[PDB]
């Protein structure tokens, strides 16, 4: 099991990249995906969150809802998110989880994915 | 909401109310009080410091051939105390069917699942469920285990009749179910 | 919103000692859905707690999650020299759809 | 499919205002009714018979609380799975999700009227899995009723 | 005939009066009388209306200790017994073992499910059926309503042995598979 | 599929002479049969294994009585559908069309020899069901084996 | 080895004393001696020629209520001995519970499966299945049959506790399981 | 296919070695342990259910015997499939291959990891079968799993 | 064959009042598969008791079937003005398929 | 629920025309139908019959056997009646109506259609 | 290897006289796989008892296998002139696949 | 049920053909085939074996091993013999047998073709 980060970069406010956490080495579709972020000085928060299989039900943090896209694509086994419209408070380091809810597993975030640094100013 | 474009979610609670007249049902007041319920007919299950019965006597010899003399309620209490681990013991069982159903337990220590107390919070765990007088897992470290049986501070359990008079959301008959398949499965060969 | 509370802010304790920390959430929580993390700077976060009582895998006997319904305690049997982190409560459902704590700092 | 019933929608059950708590009308299309006589490992159909006995006996039976309880106790008791009210049971006293038989939750097709199984919303610490709780559990059941329902319309 | 043109429509009828030497039967003459049997050994259950056995005697202490003792209809006699709802009167049953099984029950009333005769018609409607002595739900209008229990206008019940021979069209084991899971399924506590 | 029985039709069961009421011999496919092997709501199969168990007990065991009828309580009752048996006792008792036990209604193909699954002849007031009282409940039947046999007809 | 080409074959076996603590076991050494365990505490079966108790006395209206008392042996015990076709005579039962669980069976006749020997073996036949004291059905010619009852030479069965240390193979709770459903099915009416 | 365990291999169940006899991992596929999870007709899933209920024991509660012995009679009875438990004591009484629950036989997939529903390994006269002695049957088997997997294979 | 006979031919009672009628077979029949229709002129037949003894749909309390398996019956609580019309019984099976009686009529 | 009629008007004998009831609003192939007339002063009668789910078993009045067919077509969700040389007895007042023959269900006629009219001379 | 020996080698007995045959092997043999089979000049070889207690089909009731592990026999009730022949034992598994036999003939 | 021989003749040691036992009557793909030999003076001898259905699993004797192929195809409902390199000992009457292997019922050779003789000198 393992999480591969990609994306990452600086950019100034008013455009923005996508982010990438491109998993493999087990069933993608099986499992709901979650993006969490931490800015300097503060502590974990999280940021997005997409359903496994189809991922018809996508959850946003209000703080950053209707700018920030959470998407998935089990066919080739990889999680983005597309940024629109950055801003100076979305500087932090970002990270890519994985975790399934049902009625036999509590729920916990267990593969983490390595830093990506976003930089915006 | 929606899941997958062209499916919708959505939820059935059912109200167990109308089942009263064919099936029996059993359910917990606040956490001392419990009642098994037959139609308009009732058990009251108290958990009490409090005793009422002080006499040393449980006879059925002349409780059967009486004036008046419930047969559906007789049917529960004879179920409920056919349920406790072993033979029950007459010098910790008090009885008194002069006006209505009325039986005490006594569960005075005099080990915390090997006594008297253990073997009746049995019969009570299998009727009404594990919800009330447990102890879960996970509360005193992540290695601490929990005992197998229910425990209880209060002293006595009483059991007397009581008419419905509405005391509970109705859970199904799914209490006594669970009495009958226990009924004598650990009787003593005496 | 539900908002977890972690306290204390700060534990200075020397190795070999034992510690004991706590979250606290507003609301009523279910304890089936509170995890607890350890942060180590350039470490991802790790998984140490799940379900509130049962360890996570390679999680040795030290770490070991507990409390009520209400109070989530984390206690560390023999704190050791290499378990200085930043450690984290978390708990899924309510708003938002993941909580986590102001975070515990435990320095020697 | 045949349908089972010890009383009186076309294809399956139905529900009435009287055995549903907050709605005026719910029930089910023929597929998901008839899996219920085949089938003992759904709490759901449990109650399907306990409603369907108890509409019966009301009816054809005059009231009398002796002969209906004893009838309950030496009849009745093998309409309800026995290893589901004992699992049931054990998920209880080991604190997990367990299920208390009363709140059920089901996908329905938005045109079709096509309806799953319907499935025990769990309980614990006396509050019910929220609804988001169990959402990749839902979505696996989505996908089983897509290649259920493919499979017999590619076929005609 | 045939259906689709290519499928047609056949029946196959079970003769299980074979089945006689491995699992028992249960049979109804009549209205009056019926029939339990295994392999060649019987018993006769018939609704007489006339007595039998004056005697209020029935003691099975000395049955047991006797050189002539049936252990196949004694088992069977001993499953009918603990299947009557309640508990039974030995003021209403009257036994005599002297010559073979025979046993007397009074069901005389001396407020019509709630007798003593319902309880032992509960133990005939199980193993029997409701065949014989039950009336149907729509005989008195469209909303006539019927009892719980199956009622007789018969005063006695006596049960004897009877070598088989062919006194009715085998039923197979159904009718005691029935009555094994009646068998002290409402017992009171005593 | 694999079947089994206790004693010892290629692949399927066969009934007797002496066995059926009255034919000299009728029995049924491989396909049919292995369904009462594996399931339990069909009550044409509890005849199967109180017919099976009969066969062999007579063979390997000397008469008696009073041993037979030990084991039967103790051991062969559990080879009787427990729900089936008391779901048709409610039905005898609401005077509704039940099953005896008795007689079995079937369809079976003109030239493969391919069988259903028997279900019961109900009866009421004393008296069998007609075949046109059910003619429905036979054509859901004949379309039922449509679809079975052109799955593993086309499947190929 | 290898099947159709993309398959391979290959077996499970389940060590089964790991399940020694929740569920209980029931295995035969030699074919005179028999183990029932639960836990760590077991019980001696033994098919001797040696009497042990020589009173005829069996009361266990004192041995319950003593200090010294097994309450998960005497639970197998009496379910043991509950499972016994007919009804055990006391004639034949001997009782000693001054130092633990011991009660012996005389099996002697003083046909073959219509005795005491033959209803004690139908609760050994369960609990233990049929590995010993069975004669299978063609070792006398291909017509000859076997009774139901499993035969012994011996007279005496003895029971009495002993603490697991291995004595034998472990088999699983199922013959344990096979007891519950046969207990009381066939008593008396008494 | 949504699988159910008492306690805490992506989707099924897996073995730990102080269970498995002679080896130190074998262990099963989500397709086969969810048949275990919806029937009660092989042997093998009875002896899942009791694994899983002894480690979800042994964990959550401290050891005791005099409890858990009471906890099994009345509550543990019902994971263990009466019909197989009697027939087998039939098979064991009349001299045929009958099964104690010890071992058990299944299929592989070379690659994919697919595995069947393991079927017991049958003894007679105190002796283990070879794999000989029922080579056609598992013949059979390898048959189905071909069936099985191809179905899912064309509609991808 | 068999044959429904209904007895009397014609009703005439004032409203208000209890009418019963009666239909009557040559063959013993099951009393599961006993209907009764009432037919207006104009209007079609309108189902008002099917299994001898269950009200259809929209079919007031007033109607009520009964009859044990010999004699049928067929009893009006309290008739209207609105129930004037012709009072059939119904047997499925036997021959021919469909068994229709002659027709009671009810009057003033 | 509702059948309507069709079909209908008046013939010399020796020729004859069909009749139609084109149920609609409900599942046509699982109920089985029936026809029924009603002669000028008699009473109800019933004219033929027809199952469900292909119609294999046809039965008809021994009156007016021979030469009446009843059909029924599944696709289009209609039932006919081929009547063929007709006679002045058959002058009457034709029903069509929907019926269900299984356990479940008594055997009842539930749904009608109108008046369909046929005059012969 | 499996080898099985049948004694004794030859039977000379007059019609109408019980034959006991026998077949011993050298292995722990389950009774479940041992077969019977007459081969009688230019007929095939016809199966007498398979199971080493079961009559296969159209096998009069003379023919008798019986036997225990290890010991194995065969009766006939009374020898006719048609039963004049080789009669030999098998048995399925261990080595070789199948083991027969040397054969055990029975003359007058 | 029947089986049908074929194939037979003699050749020199050397030289080879295969036999063949077309059954016909029953269903093929589910029985399991056997072959038997009895050399003159001798009683019989187990040659070779060949599983059912897919055939995957093929037993021989020791004394044939390396130069007896037995295979089936369930296609043709017919049973062959690949028997090379031959030799004077091989020189016998060659029978072909049907037998089922499953927990159901016991194992025999119940169904046996005619004698085939072969002859190497
Ligand atoms: C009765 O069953 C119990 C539990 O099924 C057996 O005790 C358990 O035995 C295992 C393996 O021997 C123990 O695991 C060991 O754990 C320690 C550390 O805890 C480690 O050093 C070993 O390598 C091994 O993993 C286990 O702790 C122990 N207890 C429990 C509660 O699981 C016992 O052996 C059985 N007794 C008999 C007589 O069969
Ligand atoms: C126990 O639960 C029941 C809910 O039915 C309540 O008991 C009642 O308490 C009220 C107020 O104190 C009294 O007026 C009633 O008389 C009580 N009922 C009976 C039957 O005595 C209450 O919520 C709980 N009682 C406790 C905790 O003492
Ligand atoms: C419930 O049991 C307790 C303890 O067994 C009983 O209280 C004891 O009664 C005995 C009777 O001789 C005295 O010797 C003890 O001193 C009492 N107290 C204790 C603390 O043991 C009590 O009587 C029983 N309940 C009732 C209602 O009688
Ligand atoms: C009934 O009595 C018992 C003891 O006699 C009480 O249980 C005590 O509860 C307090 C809680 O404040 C604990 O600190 C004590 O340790 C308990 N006692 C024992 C012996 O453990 C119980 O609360 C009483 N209940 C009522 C309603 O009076
Ligand atoms: C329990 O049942 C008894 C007897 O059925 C009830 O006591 C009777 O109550 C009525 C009230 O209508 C009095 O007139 C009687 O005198 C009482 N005694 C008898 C012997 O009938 C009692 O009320 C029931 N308990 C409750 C809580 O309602
Ligand atoms: C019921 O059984 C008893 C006892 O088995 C039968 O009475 C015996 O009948 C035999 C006939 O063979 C007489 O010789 C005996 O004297 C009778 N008495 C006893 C004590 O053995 C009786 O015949 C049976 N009843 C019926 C109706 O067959
Ligand atoms: C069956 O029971 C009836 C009614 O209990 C008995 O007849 C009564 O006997 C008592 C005894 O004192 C009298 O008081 C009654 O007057 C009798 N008649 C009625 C109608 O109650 C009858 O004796 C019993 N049968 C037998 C055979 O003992
Ligand atoms: C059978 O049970 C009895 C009762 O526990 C055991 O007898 C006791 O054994 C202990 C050994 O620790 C002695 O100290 C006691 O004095 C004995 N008697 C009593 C009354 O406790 C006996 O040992 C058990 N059998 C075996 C074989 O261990
Ligand atoms: C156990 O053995 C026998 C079984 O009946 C009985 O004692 C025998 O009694 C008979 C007749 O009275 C005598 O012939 C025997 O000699 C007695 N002894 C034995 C060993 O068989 C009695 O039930 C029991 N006896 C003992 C000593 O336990
Ligand atoms: C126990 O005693 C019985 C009989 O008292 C013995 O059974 C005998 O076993 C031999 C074995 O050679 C048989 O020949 C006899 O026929 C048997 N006796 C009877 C009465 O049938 C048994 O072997 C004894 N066991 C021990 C260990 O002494
Ligand atoms: C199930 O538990 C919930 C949570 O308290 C409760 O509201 C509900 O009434 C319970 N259902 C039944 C049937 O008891
Ligand atoms: C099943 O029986 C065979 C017979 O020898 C034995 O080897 C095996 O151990 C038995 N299994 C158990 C669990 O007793």
């Amino acid at each position: 099991v393992q999480l591969v980060q990609s994306g990452g970069g600086l950019v100034r406010p008013g455009g923005s990249l996508r982010l990438s956490c491109a998993a493999a080495g087990f069933t993608f579709k099986r499992y709901s995906m979650n993006w969490v972020r931490q800015a300097p000085g503060r502590g974990l928060e999280w940021v997005s969150s997409i359903t496994s299989r189809g991922g018809s039900k996508t959850y946003y943090a209000d703080v950053v809802k209707g700018r920030f896209t959470v998407s998935r694509d089990n066919a080739k086994q990889s999680l983005y998110l597309q940024m629109n419209s950055l801003r100076a408070e979305d500087t932090a380091i970002y990270f890519c989880a994985r975790s399934l809810h049902s009625t036999s597993q509590p729920s916990y975030m267990d593969v983490w994915g390595r830093k990506i640094t976003v930089i915006v100013s | 909401d929606i899941y997958k474009g062209v499916y919708q979610f959505k939820s059935v609670e059912f109200d167990m109310s109308h089942l009263n007249l064919t099936m029996p049902n059993a359910c917990s007041a606040n956490n001392s009080h419990h009642y098994i319920s037959m139609g308009t007919s009732g058990l009251e299950l108290t958990f009490t410091n409090d005793s009422i019965i002080s006499h040393n006597f449980c006879n059925l010899t002349s409780a059967f051939n009486k004036k008046t003399f419930d047969h559906t309620l007789m049917s529960i209490v004879s179920s409920l105390h056919l349920s406790i681990r072993g033979n029950s013991n007459y010098k910790a069982v008090s009885c008194d069917f002069n006006n209505g159903i009325t039986i005490q337990y006594n569960l005075t220590f005099s080990s915390q699942c090997r006594t008297f107390r253990g073997r009746v919070l049995d019969m009570f765990r299998t009727a009404f469920g594990g919800k009330y007088m447990r102890s879960c897992w996970g509360w005193t470290g992540s290695d601490g285990k929990t005992t197998w049986c229910s425990q209880t501070s209060y002293q006595y359990l009483i059991i007397q009749n009581r008419t419905w008079e509405n005391h509970c959301t109705y859970a199904g008959p799914f209490g006594m179910s669970r009495i009958l398949l226990s009924q004598e499965k650990t009787k003593f060969l005496t | 919103d539900i908002v977890l509370t972690q306290s204390p802010g700060t534990l200075s304790l020397s190795p070999g000692e034992r510690a004991t920390l706590s979250c606290r959430a507003s609301q009523s929580v279910i304890s089936y859905y509170v995890a607890w993390y350890q942060h180590k700077g350039g470490q991802a976060p790790r998984l140490l707690i799940y379900g509130a009582s049962s360890r996570a895998t390679g999680v040795p006997d030290r770490f070991s999650g507990s409390g009520s319904g209400t109070d989530f305690t984390l206690t560390i049997s023999s704190l050791e020299p290499e378990d200085f982190a930043l450690y984290y409560c978390q708990y899924y459902g309510s708003s938002p759809l993941w909580a986590f704590g102001q975070g515990t700092k435990v320095e020697i | 499919t045949f349908t089972w019933t010890l009383s009186d929608n076309p294809g399956g059950y139905c529900l009435t205002k009287w055995m549903i708590l907050a709605a005026e009308l719910k029930c089910f299309g023929n597929t998901a009714v008839a899996k219920c006589n085949v089938n003992h490992d759904e709490e759901f159909c449990d109650m399907l018979r306990l409603i369907d006995y108890n509409k019966a006996a009301l009816s054809k039976f005059k009231p009398d609380v002796e002969s209906a309880l004893h009838l309950f106790k030496t009849t009745v008791n093998s309409l309800i799975s026995d290893q589901l009210l004992m699992r049931n049971h054990l998920r209880d006293l080991m604190c997990v999700p367990y299920c208390n038989y009363s709140k059920f939750w089901y996908l329905e097709h938005a045109k079709t009227g096509e309806t799953s199984v319907p499935k025990c919303w769990l309980v614990t610490n006396g509050a019910y899995l929220n609804e988001t709780h169990f959402s990749d559990q839902i979505e696996q059941e989505a996908d089983n009723m897509i290649t259920e329902m493919l499979r017999k319309d590619y076929i005609k």
